[PDB]
């Protein structure tokens, strides 16, 4: 009866870019529309919401969405991005008599790639403290992407955006390991970057 | 404001939990969702007004009770793997207008033989990294744990810390095939060189793991993997 | 040049749910009815032309009507506590509200105000989107209402389906 | 047709 799609499960976005996150909901009669979003490690928050009139709703932060009765369903866009914004979107529908049974979306997670103007890319190896190790990838650009262990007997995550508010300095990290005896920096065998 | 407890709960199949919520509003509607990765939020049950119970989409081996307008519990007198979730309560005052708690996340388990608690270890600086970019981070890592239920938090000098600090979003799995695999997860927290260069400078990683309950039977000679706090330290120094 | 409304009438039990009745009018003339105590609670034709339509139809109207008996027994014990009035009191609740048309099928005027007890409670003024408050304690219902939008939810039905099913109704002579 | 359910008050 009532169903909600949202296209993609995985959207990442520079700063200031344009932002489109889609939400195509099940047909009829006269459903109501939502748009919420799930901060880190946090709850649920209305972010917008559209009972009737102009179909642009606008948001005070600088989201806003458009209903279409035509094509059915209820967007939410952003001329300019800003990293506070990288959360989770969930878009919600509920119709009449069932005014209070919201049918929610997938959900979208947003990853707001972070604009850092002076990238210095380099990989270290850390020294355990009690034990007299493990390798890291940081301070490099956002346009990079991480790449999975070519071995599998060795670890690594993904990039990891870091930020200094005493000094407003972000910075991307990202860190591989294992436990082998043997073992070097240089082995970041994938979708590198010389320099 | 709405409010929810137990905030984390672990148990095992075929127990009996229950969870409760406190809206001090005066919202008549009140919510219970489960949020999963890969199926979004997915209602429950819901009432309209102390007392009222009304049926949600999956309710399967739910029930509630709202025993007023500002209580409402969600009751699990049998627990399945299925219903390990994050949960949350919700209140409405108006038609789709809700505030949520901060969820409750719930671990059901199969057996007790396979769970693990984290090791914990931090890494120190470089001089590398302090000549080069005249800055220091640190490494905490939590590896070979069952089930992924934990939380991290950097500490420095008695202070819980948010700034400089970078924790990966979802902990992976040791080894994915076996699917009773245990999970890793990593921390990363990034100062200046100045303030990892003080011997009184004191930096530390605390996970919190959710197990096992105090009276739980315990059939193995291994060490409990009870719910505690591990951690791992580092002082900095001048050299 | 046209007009509709409906009048949503409960009146609290003291301790059991309420007596609620509902009516259409259409040009001052009621055209359809609800009751609670008839031994067969449903929405009745009150009118030859509109013994036209199929069960589904008052079947599905009817279905609304059950939800105004949770609401206006809930909203009967919210009233209570604002005014600070004792439990075992048996109050009544109005819902008025409907729409009107011009010849050539248009919006002319809207309505939808409540009252309390036979006297005006709140009531939606002509520019559509403020309320107008009776007393004190009809400032906080105008309070939640205007900050969270009320008037634009309530524009739908009058906007929408109010002026629909005018025409549909009107289409017997 | 009637309206649905109002909002709380």
């Amino acid at each position: 009866a009532q169903s909600v799609t949202q296209p993609d499960a995985r959207v990442t976005v520079s700063e200031g870019a344009s932002l489109q996150l889609r939400c195509k909901y099940s047909y009829s009669a006269t459903p109501y529309l939502f748009w919420y979003v799930q901060y880190p490690r946090q709850g649920l928050q209305m972010l917008l919401k559209y009972y009737s009139g102009d179909p642009v709703v606008q948001g005070v932060n600088g989201f806003e969405a458009e209903f279409s009765k035509s094509d059915s369903s209820f967007h939410l866009r952003k001329a300019s991005v800003h990293w506070s914004d990288s959360a989770v979107y969930f878009c919600a529908v509920s119709a009449k008599g069932t005014g209070s049974k919201l049918s929610f979306g997938k959900g979208a997670k947003l990853t707001v790639s972070p604009n850092i103007q002076n990238p210095d890319p380099a990989v270290y190896q850390l020294r355990d403290s009690k034990s007299s190790s493990v390798c890291l990838f940081t301070d490099f650009d956002s346009q990079t992407n991480v790449s999975q262990s070519k071995d599998s007997d060795v670890y690594i995550t993904d990039k990891c955006v870091l930020d200094m508010r005493s000094m407003d300095f972000k910075s991307n990290s990202a860190v591989a390991w294992s436990n082998k005896s043997d073992f070097a920096c240089a082995n970041f065998n994938n979708s590198i970057i010389p320099e | 404001a709405v409010t929810q407890s137990p905030r984390n709960k672990v148990t095992v199949t075929g127990g009996n939990v229950t969870l409760s919520c406190r809206q001090t509003n005066s919202h008549n509607y009140m919510y219970w969702y489960r949020q999963d990765t890969g199926h979004g939020l997915r209602l429950i049950h819901y009432s309209y007004g102390a007392g009222n119970l009304q049926i949600g989409d999956v309710p399967d081996g739910y029930k509630a009770t709202r025993t007023t307008q500002e209580d409402f519990f969600l009751l699990l007198e049998l627990a399945s793997p299925s219903q390990t979730s994050l949960y949350f309560c919700a209140s409405s005052d108006a038609p789709g207008q809700l505030y949520f708690g901060e969820g409750s996340k719930l671990t059901v388990l199969e057996d007790l033989k396979n769970v693990f608690p984290p090791e914990v270890a931090v890494f120190e600086p470089s001089e590398a990294e302090i000549s080069h970019t005249q800055k220091a981070t640190l490494v905490c890592l939590a590896t070979g744990f069952y089930p992924d239920h934990v939380e991290l938090s950097w500490w420095v000098n008695g202070k819980e810390v948010h700034s400089g600090v970078c924790t990966d979003p979802q902990p992976l799995k040791e080894q994915p095939a076996l699917n009773d695999s245990r999970y890793a997860l990593s921390s990363r927290l990034r100062v200046s060189a100045t303030f990892w260069q003080n011997p009184r400078n004191h930096f530390r990683c605390q996970v919190q793991f959710y197990g096992l309950s105090e009276n739980d039977e315990w059939t193995q000679d291994r060490a409990k993997p009870v719910t505690q706090i591990v951690s791992a330290e580092a002082w900095g120094r001048a050299d | 040049p046209h007009s509709m409304r409906y009048y949503e009438t409960a009146t609290s039990r003291r301790g059991g749910e309420p007596r609620y009745t509902s009516v259409g009018y259409v040009d001052d003339k009621e055209f359809v009815r609800f009751d609670s105590d008839a031994e067969n609670p449903r929405y009745e034709p009150q009118v030859p032309w509109m013994e036209q339509e199929g069960p589904e139809y008052w079947e599905r109207i009817t279905q609304i009507a059950k939800g105004q008996e949770q609401w206006f027994r809930v909203n009967l014990r919210t009233l209570l506590g604002y005014y600070n009035q004792s439990a075992g009191g048996t109050h009544t609740l109005q819902w008025m509200y409907g729409c009107d048309v011009g010849s050539d099928g248009r919006l002319l005027r809207g309505y939808e105000q409540f009252a309390y007890d036979g006297c005006d409670y709140i009531a939606l003024n002509e520019d559509l989107r403020t309320w107008t408050a009776a007393d004190m304690a009809a400032q906080i219902t105008r309070r939640k209402w205007e900050q969270a939008g009320a008037a634009e939810y309530y524009r739908a039905y009058l906007e929408g389906e109010c002026v629909e099913w005018l025409h549909r109704y009107l289409k017997n002579g | 047709m009637p309206a649905g359910r109002p909002w709380d008050l």
